[PDB]
């Protein structure tokens, strides 16, 4: 092993003192539980619970495996046009999973000297094993994923050796079924085709644009805490959303929140969220002017 | 020399506390704990110390990832440290005194209004009491034309209360190698949580925007590390950060920033850039300087340059007084009709220089 | 008195000197010799403590690392490079012909520092210095313009600097650290001639490299932006292109003006020959008709050694009186040509 | 070894400079034992060691250690042969190497720095090579007969 | 004292004389690469009395490149089954080390065997490892290499003239390699190995049957 | 060492192609079992494979369950070891690695994902592609 | 020496290097091996008797300075030199004799003739250049600059150690100029930059373009401002660079010198002189040989006469005939540019 104390020059190891190795790249962050919870979202119903099962069915129901044969999945793809609220809502799975949460992102991964990236990943997974089954979040792997044509070489290029590195792990390494780990990116434009397994990504969900009952559903959720005026129809706001990300439904809902006052400006009612639904693609202006 | 004398006879007080305080090194962060007496701490000298306390410091004050002091006789913790202040790059990237004033023009029509209701008014909470939350949107977006950005930032240093803002440009990320910015983001946030309510500011994406990569690498991957970290430093959960942010930049790159902040910021404006009414009244506070009267007829030649912002402008006003003490002259009224013949002369040779016979033809 | 003679033994004698690590408000002092060191040291006076500012060397004595009192040294090495010095004995007349457009820039330079009463009373106000450059090789004759510059106050003469391209300081605070320690000392001219961290097309040799060597190249851009540029610190560019400055660049600075260098009309090679060969007396033989009739759009400085390799193999000769074999010598390398070439060819 | 002893550091009120009898004292203060040892010679003095008579075990330390140094017995050591093939060539080998510089004491002449002794330290070295040899030789007619 | 000299912890040499190596039956250019060899290679190990007759210089180069065909270490291995000779057998990136000062001592002991005893042949494969020159100074390991490379650079050129040295040389690039390298005065003889073709079908089929 | 895989059994799991569990027997167990084959009839047998992916699987469930069966003999390369720390040397592993393979006899090395750690001169990026070619 | 040794035992004496002398007292001290430390008086070397940049012994007490030991830049510079060039005297190389005759005076008239300058009221010349299909001289230009002007050989790169040595780099505009400031009668060379690498015209006449710059701020330096004569360039032209040096130098401002191709009478006294060196045969007429060697260059000469006596060593004899000198052209005509696709 290593952290055995040697004591000037009597070179003599009284006791050999834990915990593994080493500095801050023992630990990367300690978080307990988040305060929003997997209620938060709607539309995503069928294809939230794909994530949702592969979390919590080991927990409860490992014995039940064990008598069929069955291998939990581990690693799980969460993807779409951002927002889609990921960030947040994979979180919140942890409440309910009752596993301790660690943070962890790609460029966290990254540091300054070489082969640190495989030091930081063969490192939580010694933590992982010895604070039992956990919920570890990664956040963009395409990024670092990314194996591109021809080198050399990429910035990144070892961490994209140590997420194959991971998939190694995730291959010969039979601990690693331990400690399901979540994983996210922005886009698939670049996916490794060898992350096919049940250790490695596994589930891999595809979220689309929210639909219209969609939009409205979690846009209510965030504006119950709000004081609006009264007579909301709820007909023509979710209507009125089309194409439009989580994020972009968020940016109405932080606007809807400074209509009480003044605003200055008058909102009135009923055209707040058509307001800033066309703020990002919208308003003509032209239209014809200049042209026919 | 006061101060010099009186200094030279104080050290023999001090030679008295010379063996004290000597032990102090070195800087050290702990790590773990065995015992409630007993910690370990990684060193300078690469190893680790496991260590007990001195009776002066309570052990409730030294906690896991702190840089404490020792006694290197007895061994025992002397006093812990806090304080580090950034490494050689990241020092220069805090702000040294304010600039670019927006004194010298307004009001704007819009992009004025809209951010300084959901951030500026809100700060002094006349509205964000009654009006929210919704815990507010932690940052804005400036982007547009050059002419005018960042310019309210400084505005907002005279109108803010006790403490002014540390404003942080984003083009001093790019030094040698890489990794800079990821320790870079981390530490200087970390501060950020300790300025208590004081904003932190962000721009110049297009000082490094002009060319910086040829083929490749880029430029992109090895980009995701600064930009992907600040937003997911930005989504974590603690305060935060009760100091907010300010985002700004000039081209909407890039799209990443740009679909993550609406969950959390909100409120982009686009430039805004002068109007009719409003160059003159520019021309109204440059009467103020050089040597200007009020009889000038300012919206003759305005009419005539659009699009020449402040900053044109203000150099029409500037090389107006190079050729009035090349000519002597004083007064800009005097010079009545001939100040705008330096003016009309200056502006369109500073534009361009093409043949106005091939435009038609 | 005795003051000198009792505290020099308290320091000393063999003492070391570290570097001031941070301060603090409880007047502790944290110093660090090299390498990875610390010490409390408690000192209420002889500072100083303001224009000190980390980072920076302080004295530790013997007993016990404690620091008697805190001097400026040095100070880094880009200070350095300012002296020495230069103010040569040329000046701004000393050149010729280029009166109409050395007028702009000796103008400009001159409306700060000299001439300040009407420079006060504006408060607007250019201090944005000009942009050099010209052909077939100047831009540095342009340098030659600011020789009178370079005797006005304090000037630094740069090509290429030293550590943009060879290795990086910390921050775009060279050029401010060279600011504060020139407030005292001010004004001061900084100027920028031929710039070689573009100008190579193959870097020497493969290093680190294609790409991120444009990345510290980019570092000098921002360098230059500049946050916060505020005074002068005089900015004069001497260089092929501008355009390697982004357009976020010219919004602090410098949008003044830019001059080029016209090739140089037979009214001003005579008159450029004829300052240089005015103190220094000529010979009556030699016409400065035939010399500035043969040749056209040539600088000052060709029409100066066309006379030099005529008096060089003058010498071959063992003459260093006045002779006429030289003027025929001379007259042929009139008929001798080949002063000027350029493409062409064409006939247009 | 070494030898100090601390004198009182109030006394700087009182003059520094004692004892008497300055044989003892000038010689200990030689050689001055390099710097720190005097740098250290602030608030300490140095003192003289000298040994009283221990010549009754003295006497029979030279002698205890000497006759147990000399052939162990003085009988048992009396490498031979062996080592004069290798002496030989120390008186062979060695010796062409040596006396080609009496060849380059001769320039000639003269070009080159002079003057150079080449003589020794081997010409003595044969002288005792030859020495050992023939009173190892008497080895055989003195055990015998 | 100082040392005898010897060769120090460096390298370590000889281990080509423990034998055998390869049989130079296979390819031994007979005829026509024996002859270009004879005269520029193993004629140099000393014909002294030879050489003041002609007043010609037979310089230690041997340049090789291009493979494939291999080539290369086998003529180095030909020769040693031919006459007995004490080669080094090194790589141009593995005697780069944590330390920079034994590199002085390395390129001195490597070629003091040659002067000293002439039974040696040198030789160096895959140059273009430490012919890359890294301006960087965190990079200065290999810096101090290519050093180390232009100090035998220099040492070749105080052993001219004449008496005595072989350096035989072997990269897979030629690009890379510095000017003074194959500069005239250092390396005068370079003996391109030919692309096997057709014509070393037959005979690499011959040797092989 | 440390690394592990049940089978044997896994050997003929696969069940294809036919050819390569075939051939994968006879490369490796045969120079171990009869050197003799190749001294009488003077041939030389291969030293070293090739088995690269992924169209399909295989690489490392055949490769592994011959080494995890043939016990203490056997030598694991992860890639993410060659780039080792900072102004580390994995030059003296290659050659420990070869030097250790040539006491254990038959050893097997496995070396996967060279694509990162097999880094070509052509474009030498930074200061860290240099030590690739090392 | 027991006594001396005693003084150089405890921590050993060591050797410091003092970079800057400071106004407190203390003089800064140098380990190579460590960083900089620094030592007060020292009261033997006195505070304005420290200069930067030498050599002090270190004492292993009080780390103060035992003794002066002066340090070396130019043998070190000198020494990539020498190993560049060689000393070649006038009679080394042939068709020279018209280059040095009006290329003396580049070198000594500004050096101990400052007065015949001002009887035409002139001022010195910034360098010169040679253009031409090769061709010798490459190496033999650069060969006769060291010995002909006694200058200082400072090259163009010259990889990886021109810019180490001299601060942290080499602008090439400084650096280079300043090292030729420090020799008096000093001229500045560039060999080889002239290659088919970069047959393109890229990387040849790029690289070459801040050499091309250089020679082109030297003209304004001497023209508006400068304090120092003697500063010069001179250039070796191998492939093309022909009219790209003529551009800028169309002999302008210096003698114009043509890089020589191999010529009748070029190749009648390389010939002589490289056959001193050598045992010949007294009945070999030298002015057919030279005939028979059409193209090629001074340098195949000696080519020529290396292959000619590789085969004069076969035979195992003294000399050499002529007949085996025909056998060294048949050896040389083998490579002669390329056939007869494409041009006919
Ligand atoms: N479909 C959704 N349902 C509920 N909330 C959402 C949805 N989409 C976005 N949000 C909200 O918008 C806020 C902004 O988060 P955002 O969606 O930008 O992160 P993200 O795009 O998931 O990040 P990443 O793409 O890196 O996982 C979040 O706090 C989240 O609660
Ligand atoms: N045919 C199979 N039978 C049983 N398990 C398999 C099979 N193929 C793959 N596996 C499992 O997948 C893991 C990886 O195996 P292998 O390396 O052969 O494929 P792979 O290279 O990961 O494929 P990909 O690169 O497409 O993910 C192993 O741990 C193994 O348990
Ligand atoms: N539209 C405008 N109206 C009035 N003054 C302006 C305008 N635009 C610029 N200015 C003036 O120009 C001066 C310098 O502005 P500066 O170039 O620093 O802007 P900037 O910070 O570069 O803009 P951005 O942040 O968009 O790049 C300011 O003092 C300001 O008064
Ligand atoms: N007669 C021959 N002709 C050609 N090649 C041969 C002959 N005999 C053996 N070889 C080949 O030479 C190889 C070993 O020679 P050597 O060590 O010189 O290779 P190498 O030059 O290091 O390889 P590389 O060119 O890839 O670096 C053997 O693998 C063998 O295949």
């Amino acid at each position: 092993g290593d952290l055995v104390g040697v004591n000037k020059d009597s070179y003599l190891i009284l006791e050999t003192l834990p915990t593994e190795y080493d500095s801050r790249v023992k630990a990367m962050e300690v978080d307990e539980r988040p305060t929003e919870q997997y209620s938060d979202i709607g539309g995503l119903d069928k294809q939230i619970q794909e994530l949702v099962e592969a979390i919590v069915l080991p927990m409860n129901h490992k014995e039940k495996f064990e008598n069929l044969g069955i291998q939990p999945p581990k690693g799980v793809l969460m993807y779409g046009p951002p927002g889609t609220g990921k960030t947040l809502l994979a979180r919140a799975c942890a409440a309910q999973t009752k596993a301790t949460f660690l943070k962890l992102a790609g460029p966290q991964l990254v540091q300054m000297f070489i082969g640190d990236g495989a030091k930081l990943v063969r490192d939580a997974f010694a933590l992982a094993k010895e604070k039992a089954p956990s919920i570890i979040f990664i956040d963009e792997l395409d990024a670092i994923g990314t194996k591109r044509f021809d080198s050399e070489k990429a910035g990144d290029r070892e961490v994209q050796r140590t997420m194959l590195e991971l998939l190694n792990q995730l291959d010969g390494f039979q601990p690693n079924t331990q400690v399901k780990v979540i994983a996210a990116t922005n886009r698939v434009d670049i996916l490794d085709p060898a992350l096919l397994r049940s250790g490695r990504l596994d589930r891999k969900i595809e979220f689309p644009m929210p639909n219209e009952e969609a939009r409205a559903r979690i846009m209510q959720i965030h504006s119950r805490k709000m004081n609006v005026s009264p007579d909301v129809n709820y007909e023509e706001l979710a209507r009125c959303t089309d194409d439009f990300n989580g994020a972009q439904c968020k940016a109405v809902c932080v606007e809807a929140g400074m209509i009480a006052l003044r605003r200055g400006a008058t909102e009135l009612t009923h055209e707040d969220y058509m307001e800033g639904i066309l703020e990002v693609q919208a308003k003509k202006k032209a239209n014809l002017q200049y042209y026919a | 020399a006061p101060p010099a004398l009186w200094d030279l006879a104080a050290d023999k007080q001090t030679l008295q506390s010379e063996q004290p305080l000597q032990v102090a090194r070195c800087t050290k962060i702990i790590n773990a704990d065995s015992e409630d007496p007993k910690y370990i701490i990684n060193v300078k000298q690469f190893a680790k110390f496991v260590v007990d306390l001195s009776d002066q410091v309570a052990p409730t004050d030294i906690e896991e990832g702190m840089r404490v002091g020792v006694d290197r006789n007895k061994y025992q913790i002397h006093i812990p440290l806090p304080p580090k202040i950034d490494p050689t790059v990241t020092m220069m990237q805090v702000e040294e005194k304010p600039d670019v004033t927006y004194s010298d023009v307004g009001g704007c029509k819009e992009q004025i209004e809209k951010l300084r209701e959901v951030v500026e008014t809100p700060l002094l909470h006349p509205e964000r009491f009654v009006n929210l939350g919704i815990e507010p949107p932690k940052g804005v977006l400036l982007f547009g034309p050059p002419g005018t950005g960042k310019t309210l930032c400084a505005r907002a240093v005279a109108n803010r209360t006790d403490a002014c803002f540390i404003r942080v440009i984003g083009s001093e990320l790019v030094q040698k190698y890489v990794g800079e910015g990821a320790r870079m983001v981390r530490e200087l946030f970390e501060m950020a949580r300790t300025k208590k309510a004081c904003l932190i500011f962000f721009d110049e994406i297009d000082a490094i925007g002009g060319a910086r990569f040829d083929d490749g690498a880029g430029g992109d991957n090895e980009v995701q590390r600064t930009m992907l970290e600040l937003i997911n430093q930005l989504d974590g959960f603690d305060p935060r950060g009760n100091i907010k942010v300010l985002m700004a930049t000039n081209r909407p790159d890039t799209l990443d920033p740009a679909l993550m902040r609406p969950g959390r910021l909100d409120r982009k404006i686009e430039f805004s850039l002068p109007d009719l009414e409003g160059r003159t009244h520019i021309f109204k506070i440059h009467a103020r300087s050089m040597s200007v009267e009020r009889d000038i007829r300012f919206e003759l030649l305005a009419r005539l340059c659009p699009n020449s912002t402040g900053a044109e402008i203000r150099s029409v006003c500037t090389e107006a007084g190079m050729f009035a003490i090349r000519a002597r002259r004083k007064i800009a009224t005097e010079k009545d009709f001939l100040e705008a013949v330096n003016k009309v002369i200056k502006s369109y040779a500073k534009f361009s220089a093409t043949p106005r016979y091939m435009t038609y033809n | 008195e005795e003051e000198r003679s009792k505290v020099d033994d308290l320091r000393g004698t063999p003492m070391s000197v570290g570097t001031l690590e941070e301060i603090i408000d409880d007047n502790h002092a944290i110093v660090s010799t090299s390498v990875g060191s610390e010490h409390y040291v408690s000192i209420l006076s002889f500072v100083d403590k303001d224009l000190l500012e980390p980072g920076c060397s302080v004295l530790l004595n013997h007993k016990v690392h404690a620091v008697i009192g805190v001097l400026m040294d040095d100070t880094d090495p880009l200070v350095t490079v300012m002296k020495v010095e230069k103010a040569p004995q040329e000046t701004y007349a000393d050149i010729g012909g280029l009166d109409n457009q050395i007028q702009e820039i000796k103008e400009s330079v001159e409306l700060p520092l000299t001439h300040p009463e009407y420079y006060e009373e504006m408060g607007i106000k250019p201090p944005k210095g000009v942009i050099l450059y010209g052909p077939p090789g100047t831009g540095k004759t342009l340098l030659a313009k600011a020789v009178a510059n370079q005797t006005s106050a304090t000037f630094l003469r740069v090509v290429g600097s030293e550590l943009i391209q060879k290795y990086l300081g910390d921050g775009p605070k060279l050029v401010r650290e060279l600011f504060r320690v020139a407030e005292e000392h001010a004004p001061s001219i900084v100027f920028i001639d031929e710039i070689d961290a573009i100008g190579t097309k193959r870097y020497d040799s493969n290093s680190g490299g294609e790409r991120e060597i444009q990345r510290t190249m980019l570092e000098l851009l921002n360098q230059l932006d500049g946050f916060d540029s505020r005074g002068d610190v005089k900015v004069i560019m001497a260089t092929n292109r501008i355009e390697t400055l982004d357009p976020a660049l010219i919004r602090p600075g410098r949008i003044d003006r830019k001059i080029e260098f016209p090739l140089p009309d037979e009214k001003t090679k005579k008159r450029i020959f004829q300052i240089h060969t005015s103190r220094m007396t000529l010979a009556d033989d030699v016409t400065l008709d035939d010399l500035i009739m043969a040749k056209d759009d040539l600088s000052g400085a060709d029409i100066k050694a066309i006379c030099t390799e005529a008096g060089l193999m003058a010498l071959r000769e063992r003459r260093m009186k006045v002779t006429n074999e030289d003027f025929k010598k001379s007259k042929e390398n009139v008929l001798y040509k080949k002063q000027e070439g350029t493409p062409e060819g064409l006939y247009l | 070894i070494d030898a100090f002893r601390l004198i009182n550091a109030n006394m700087m009120v009182l003059g520094h400079e004692p004892r008497q009898t300055t044989s003892n004292l000038g010689h200990l203060n030689k050689p001055s034992i390099q710097a720190l040892i005097h740098g250290l010679n602030r608030h300490y003095y140095s003192i003289t060691i000298n040994y009283r008579k221990n010549e009754l075990e003295q006497k029979m330390l030279l002698n205890l250690h000497k006759k147990s140094w000399m052939e162990g017995l003085t009988l048992q050591d009396y490498v031979v042969k062996e080592m004069l093939e290798l002496a030989k060539n120390y008186n062979k080998a060695v010796e062409e190497e040596d006396k080609m510089t009496p060849e380059q004491l001769a320039i000639k002449n003269v070009g080159k720095q002079d003057p150079k002794r080449h003589l020794e330290e081997h010409v003595d070295v044969l002288m005792t090579s030859n020495i050992v040899q023939c009173l190892a030789a008497m080895l055989d007619t003195v055990v015998f007969k | 004292d100082v040392l005898p000299p010897e060769a120090d912890s460096s390298i370590m040499m000889l281990t080509s004389d423990q034998k055998p190596d390869v049989m130079y039956a296979d390819i031994g250019g007979m005829d026509i690469q024996k002859q270009e060899v004879r005269e520029a290679v193993e004629l140099p190990l000393t014909h002294f009395e030879l050489y003041k007759q002609i007043g010609i210089d037979p310089p230690r180069g041997v340049l090789m490149y291009g493979p494939p065909g291999c080539g290369k270490t086998m003529l180095a291995k030909a020769v040693a089954h031919h006459t007995t000779a004490a080669f080094i057998r090194v790589v141009g990136s593995e005697f780069v080390q944590k330390y920079l000062g034994e590199g002085p001592r390395m390129v001195r002991d490597v070629f003091r065997l040659a002067k000293e005893n002439a039974p040696a042949i040198i030789f160096i494969d895959e140059i273009d490892a430490i012919a890359t020159k890294r301006f960087d100074a965190q990079t200065g390991a290999d810096r101090e290499v290519q050093r180390i490379l232009l100090e035998l650079l220099n040492q070749m050129d105080g052993f001219d003239q004449n008496v005595n040295v072989k350096v035989i040389m072997a990269t897979n690039r030629a690009d890379t390699l510095d000017p003074a390298l194959l500069r005239p005065g250092r390396l005068d003889r370079k003996i391109e190995f030919p692309l096997p073709d057709r014509r070393q079908k037959r005979l690499i089929f011959s040797t092989i049957t | 060492m440390s690394h592990e895989d049940p089978g044997n059994v896994s050997y003929s799991e696969i069940g294809g192609l036919s050819e390569q569990i075939r051939e994968l027997r006879e490369v490796i167990e045969l120079p171990l079992t009869n050197p003799e084959l190749f001294q009488r009839v003077g041939i030389i047998p291969p030293k070293g494979c090739l088995l690269y992916g992924p169209p399909g699987t295989g690489k490392t469930l055949l490769a592994r369950a011959v080494a995890s069966q043939l016990d203490c003999n056997f030598l694991k390369v992860v890639s993410s070891s060659i780039v080792d720390k900072y102004i580390g040397e994995s030059a003296r592993l290659i050659r420990e690695m070869f030097n250790y393979a040539r006491d254990h006899q038959p050893c097997i090395i496995f070396m996967d994902e060279i694509d990162a750690i097999g880094g070509r001169r052509f474009s030498e990026g930074t200061s860290a592609d240099r030590e690739i070619q090392r | 020496l027991r006594e001396e040794l005693q003084l150089l035992q405890e921590q050993g004496s060591y050797v410091g290097e003092v970079v800057r002398a400071m106004d407190k007292k203390k003089v800064l001290v140098k380990v190579h091996p460590e960083g900089k430390f620094v030592v007060d008086v020292d009261k033997n070397i006195d505070i304005n008797d420290v200069t930067p940049n030498c050599r002090v012994a270190l004492r292993n007490d009080s780390y103060t300075l035992h003794k002066i030991l002066p340090n070396k830049v130019d043998p070190l510079v000198s020494l990539m030199m020498v190993e560049k060039v060689p000393d070649s005297t006038y009679e080394m190389i042939g068709g020279l004799d018209k280059q040095i005759k009006e290329i003396k005076e580049v070198i000594e008239l500004p050096v101990k003739h400052p007065e015949l300058f001002e009887a035409l009221g002139i001022a010195q010349p910034k360098g010169v250049l040679l253009y031409g299909p090769p061709g010798t001289g490459k190496t033999l230009l650069a060969r006769a600059v060291a010995h002909h002007t006694d200058c200082t050989f400072i090259r163009v790169s010259g990889s990886e150690l021109v810019q180490k040595f001299i601060g942290e780099g080499a602008r090439m505009v400084r650096e280079l100029f300043v090292m030729a400031r420090e020799h008096a009668p000093s001229i500045i060379f560039m060999d080889e930059i002239d290659s088919i690498g970069s047959s393109r015209l890229e990387g040849g006449s790029g690289g070459d373009s801040e050499v091309q710059r250089t020679m082109l701020e030297l003209l304004n330096q001497l023209d508006g401002f400068e304090a120092t004569k003697n500063i010069k360039v001179i250039m070796a032209t191998n492939r093309i660079d022909i009219l790209d040096s003529a551009l800028l130098r169309p002999g302008r401002i210096d003698r114009k010198i043509e890089f020589p191709p191999p010529n009748e009478e070029a190749r009648l006294d390389i010939l002589k002189i490289h056959s001193r060196k050598m045992n010949l045969t007294r009945g070999i007429n030298l002015r057919k040989i030279a005939e028979l060697m059409p193209g090629a260059s001074g340098a195949e000469v000696k080519g020529v006469c290396t292959e000619a006596g590789m085969y004069a060593l076969r035979e195992r004899r003294v000399h050499v005939t002529q007949e085996d000198f025909e056998m060294a052209v048949a050896k040389v005509m083998q490579k002669d540019s390329e056939k007869n696709m494409s041009i006919k």
